[PDB]
RNA sequence: UACUUAAAAUUUAAGGAGAGGGUAUCAAGCACAUUAAAAUAGCUUAAGACACCUUGCCUAGCCACACCCCCACGGGACUCAGCAGUG
């Protein structure tokens, strides 16, 4: 197609099949469609772990700084990746959710423990 | 309270990839100088005509 | 080739759609028009989000306040109410041109230009002035001038470098290593370049878009 | 300090390159591959000589034998240790850098574990990784089990020891453990059963000969370099282990007496031969041979 | 039997065992050579092997040629810049005019590698996509990754169709 | 100073006519591979050049430079050289006028006229 | 996106080395040329002009269309060629 306007992106493309996602980390014009025409490809990620329990990212470091450095927009998924490598700081919100899973957590611990508490009471009722 | 802390978040994470941002491109305009007008581009233009 | 053949109607209608533009385009008074009762603006039907009702009905319009001073309050100091809540500091335009809508049967719809003074720090040239429709504005009183604008500017404390994020800060001592460089300097970046506005920082009015003369 | 003689040393080169040999028709003997119908060209003396001297050229290049490098060291470096992002995940992260021109030993490969610690790939990490985005012929993203003790034995069994190797250099990296695990194995069978003849004309014949030195065990290549009347290789055995333990009682002795030649392997009998009584039997019974028909 | 003389002049590979690649400088050659003499024979030569073989390493030089209009053979390059250069040819084999030509207006080896290299910066084996770019379409193709589901198929647990079925339980 | 968007900047034909005012038709001539085949054709091709003396006549061989800013619609080129006038040929390898593969002036004369 | 001026992505307009469906019982087209005092009588064409017929192609994708009148001021027979569904 003929797009007017837009920016380009460094986004994740969906490959794969049924129950098995597979990503290309690719550079496109933002209008273009998820998994159609795009300018570059800059890497790849697996989603799935591996038979050694890893979940494998490539990242093709020199052509992602030449597109950062020619105003490629990034997705929030691939600003995630590039924070869990090292190559961009930690996201904002990886903190803030990584902070709500651990408040979330503390409760459940603490009604465990009332719990058992109440079941401690059951015991002392007999 | 965490409304607070997100803003600011946004505030330190945005500066710190404004400035890697601006070392990203200033590399791709080194490298382009260099390689159009760099000390090995201009000795082989004359090579050539010599 | 040579069988691709003009199309006049197209012609045509390009330039006839363009000229009603211009004859019949909207103003101000009309676009921006807005009834109380439901908060939603006729011209297009738009209703206006939530958090903007509570000040559409407890506080006023630019224009509405600078309609009944002398001269257009040309010189006066006007501040938002949305900045009084959110800057300790002070932030208010100093006007020095008005274009009110005439049209308007109480002068409460136009233009403004000003000088913007926010946070403290003051621009250095005159500027229109974004959000004039909105309900925000606070008119500052001349006897109260001298004690709004005090500001005192405190020492700036936020970093001016910073660490490189950790894989790229091994890029480059590895770099270091490679091309002969010995030295135990910790890689910084630079941030005084690239500091960024506040949000709510005033935008260029200028480039900004206007809507439409269609209603819906 | 007198420099310890390195694999790659012009000398030592040289003396590995004669005792190793060459044969045009084992270095090119026929590979068991897809075929294509012969060419035939009618050639003088003058160009079918200067043909057998092309062949001796490409087999120089054949014969190019494999680095022997020490064991690399265990990759063990913490970039950073962000605990925030602790239980937040799973499953390791493993980031590799695919710019094409970089090295494969100077490519960033990290790895973001559950704990939220971001550390360098290991080397075996690091091997498969770069096997996934920089596929090489021959090689394999998992270790294969052909490598298996029981497996190699039987390939040692057929007498496929060229091919244990073959498959070696293939798949792993000549500093790794597995390279020099395989190696020495096959080494040390070859050692046993006398089969020095199986790596001859071949590119694995020099680091068979420099493991035996270093390992001081070099009797059974000279007992078997003899009995095929290839007794100025032996000789030049007897030189690269008085080069490479210049300290040796043995390498001591041949100063003294200023041995040469056939004085040489008698020298080191003598003195630091693991079995010296063989190898005069053999060297004595290769001159009665020689001085009676000859 | 291909049809014509020299049927082998018809084939790619003969097209491309030519050797003289142009500078970027040259964009004519004018030949002019003699159809009977004894001293244009190379010429002749010249014009029936190898100019082939030169339009088909060069095809946006143009190639014209003429035939008889002077007393010997010569070739006449003409150049970007305005300058031109004359080569006689007479008395000269087809194979020394193949060696003069690709001496003083030819590209070098080193030149030509450095152009190849170049155009295939673009291709990464890591890269993923269909055959014709790439080596491999998924990375399920890769070992030890997960294989595709259509080939095998993948544990239950895995799958949004039990995954909801467990929600729905909850 | 910029040079023409044209491909062909400088391009070699013979002029097949001359019946318009201060302009030279010229056909051109390019080798074009026969995919099937595998052996080249001449595929001709007419250029309007800009003859601004009138001193082209038809069968003469000619040199064209691509001009800056089309003339016309079909005038692109301008007459840079004539290689090789019709009937009048100057060898260029020794100088000499020519009559088909003949000298009209032996080269080892020096008439210098 | 950087600077208050330079690197990109994305388009648009004018072009042309070369390549590009069928019918020659479609063999002539009829202004299709140049010059620039405004004259000259030229331009394309069997190396296939012109006319007609048929077809999406260039395939990481591209192009054209968006109820109909090539277009869409206007007019008309007045909108699923978005998903599902119906005659
Ligand atoms: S083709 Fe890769 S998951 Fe199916
Ligand atoms: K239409
Ligand atoms: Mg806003
Ligand atoms: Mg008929
Ligand atoms: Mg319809
Ligand atoms: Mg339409
Ligand atoms: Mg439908
Ligand atoms: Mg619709």
């Amino acid at each position: 197609k003929a797009y007017h306007g837009g920016h380009l992106t460094i986004r994740l493309a969906l490959g794969g099949c049924t129950n098995r996602p597979f990503y290309r980390i690719v550079a496109a014009h933002n209008k273009c469609p998820r998994d159609g025409r795009f300018v570059e490809q800059l890497g790849s990620y697996d989603p799935l772990p591996n038979s050694h329990g890893e979940k494998l990212v490539a990242l093709n470091l020199d052509r992602i700084r030449h597109w950062i450095g020619c105003g490629a927009h990034l997705s929030k998924p691939m600003e995630k990746l590039l924070g869990l490598s090292g190559f961009f700081p930690l996201h904002p919100m990886m903190i803030t959710n990584a902070e709500r899973l651990r408040r979330r957590r503390a409760r459940e611990v603490l009604l465990a423990s009332q719990k058992a508490e109440s079941e401690a009471k059951e015991t002392e009722a007999s | 309270a965490e409304f607070f802390v997100l803003t600011e978040r946004y505030r330190q994470y945005r500066e710190t990839v404004r400035a890697l941002r601006l070392e990203f491109t200033l590399e791709v305009r080194r490298k382009l100088h260099e390689a159009r007008a760099g000390v090995l581009a201009e000795r082989k233009a004359q090579q050539a005509i010599t | 080739r040579k069988k691709v053949r003009p199309r006049l109607i197209a012609e045509l209608a390009r330039r006839v759609r363009a000229l009603r533009e211009q004859r019949n385009q909207p103003r101000d008074s009309q676009l921006y028009a807005l009834d109380y009762e439901t908060l939603t603006r006729p011209h297009s039907g738009r209703r206006l989000p939530v958090r903007a009702w509570a000040d559409v009905r407890r506080e006023s319009r630019l224009l509405q306040l600078l309609a009944r001073l002398p001269l257009f309050g040309l010189g006066r100091l006007v501040t938002r109410k949305s900045w009084l809540w959110q800057h300790d500091e002070p932030c208010y335009w100093r006007l020095t041109r008005v274009r009110p809508d005439y049209t308007a049967q109480n002068l409460d719809h136009g233009r403004a230009w000003g000088i913007l003074t926010f946070k403290g720090k003051s621009e250095d040239t005159a500027r229109e002035i974004e959000q004039v429709m909105y309900h925000d504005w606070r008119l500052v009183p001349k006897h109260e001038e001298e004690a709004f604008t005090a500001f005192t500017a405190k020492p700036e404390d936020r970093l001016n470098s910073v660490p490189y994020p950790p894989l790229l800060r091994a890029m480059i001592l590895a770099e270091r290593q490679k091309n002969g460089d010995t030295s135990v300097q910790e890689p910084l970046l630079n941030l005084e370049r690239t500091r960024m506005r506040p949000w709510d920082y005033p935008a260029k009015q200028e480039t900004k878009g206007r809507a439409k003369g269609t209603p819906v | 300090e007198v420099k310890k003689p390195a694999f790659m040393d012009e000398e030592v080169q040289r003396i590995l390159t004669k005792i190793t040999g060459l044969d045009l028709q084992k270095t090119f003997r026929p590979a068991i591959q897809p075929l294509k119908p012969p060419t035939y060209k009618l050639m003088t003396q003058a160009q079918l000589e200067e043909a057998t001297r092309l062949a001796v050229e490409a087999a120089k290049v054949r014969l190019k034998m494999p680095p022997v490098l020490e064991e690399r060291k265990p990759i063990n470096d913490v970039l950073a240790e962000d605990k925030i992002l602790e239980g937040t995940e799973t499953n390791k992260y493993v980031f590799t850098d695919i710019s094409y021109n970089i090295p494969h030993r100077e490519r960033f490969i990290v790895v973001r574990e559950p704990s939220g610690t971001l550390r360098k790939a290991s080397w075996e990490e690091r091997d498969r990784v770069i096997q996934i985005y920089f596929p090489k012929e021959g090689r394999r993203v998992l270790p294969p089990v052909i490598f298996k003790d029981e497996n190699l034995k039987t390939m040692y069994s057929q007498d496929r020891h060229a091919d244990v190797l073959n498959l070696c250099v293939a798949q792993f990296e000549p500093d790794s453990a597995e390279y020099i695990k395989v190696h020495h194995q096959t080494y040390e069978d070859i050692d046993r059963h006398g089969k020095y003849e199986l790596l001859r004309s071949t590119r694995h014949f020099g680091g068979m000969a420099w493991y035996f030195v270093n390992k001081k065990k070099i009797d059974g290549l000279l007992i078997d370099q003899i009995q095929r009347d290839l007794v100025d290789d032996a000789t030049s055995l007897v030189q690269l282990y008085h080069m490479l333990h210049p300290d040796g009682q043995s390498a001591q002795e041949a100063k003294e007496q200023a041995a040469e030649g056939v004085d040489l392997i008698k020298v080191f009998a003598k003195t630091e031969a693991q079995r010296g009584a063989y190898i005069e039997l053999a060297l004595q019974t290769y001159q009665e041979i020689v001085t009676s028909h000859s | 039997p291909m049809k014509g003389r020299f049927p082998i002049r018809r084939t790619l590979q003969y097209l491309g065992r030519g050797d003289v690649v142009f500078k970027e400088s040259v964009k004519i050659m004018t030949v002019n050579y003699n159809t009977y003499g004894e001293l244009g024979e190379g010429a002749r030569k010249f014009v029936f092997f190898n100019i082939p073989q030169i339009q088909y390493k060069n095809p946006w030089v143009q190639i014209m040629m003429f035939k008889n209009m002077t007393p010997s053979p010569f070739l006449r390059f003409y150049l970007d810049s305005g300058e031109q250069v004359l080569v006689d040819v007479e008395t000269k084999s087809n194979k020394e005019i193949m060696e003069h030509i690709k001496k003083i207006l030819g590209k070098k080896e080193e030149t030509l590698r450095e152009e190849e290299l170049e155009k295939q910066q673009r291709f990464h084996p890591g890269n993923f996509g269909p055959r014709k770019y790439c080596l491999r379409e998924c990375m399920c193709e890769v070992e030890g990754q997960v294989p595709c589901p259509g080939l095998v198929p993948l544990p239950k647990e895995m799958t949004g169709k039990y995954k909801a079925a467990l929600k729905a339980s909850t | 100073i910029v040079r023409s968007s044209v491909h062909a900047k400088w391009v070699v034909g013979k002029v097949i006519g001359t019946a318009m005012i201060k302009t030279a038709k010229v056909r051109a001539t390019r080798l074009v591979l026969d995919p099937y085949l595998l052996k080249y054709f001449n595929k001709r091709k007419t250029y309007f050049a800009h003859d601004a003396l009138q001193q082209c006549s038809v069968g003469d061989i000619v040199l064209l430079r691509a001009l800056p800013v089309p003339r016309s619609k079909h005038v692109k080129h301008e007459l840079a050289e004539i290689i090789f006038k019709v009937g009048r040929v100057i060898d260029p390898v020794t100088g000499k006028p020519c009559a088909g593969t003949a000298y009209l002036e032996s080269p080892l004369s020096e008439p210098r006229e």
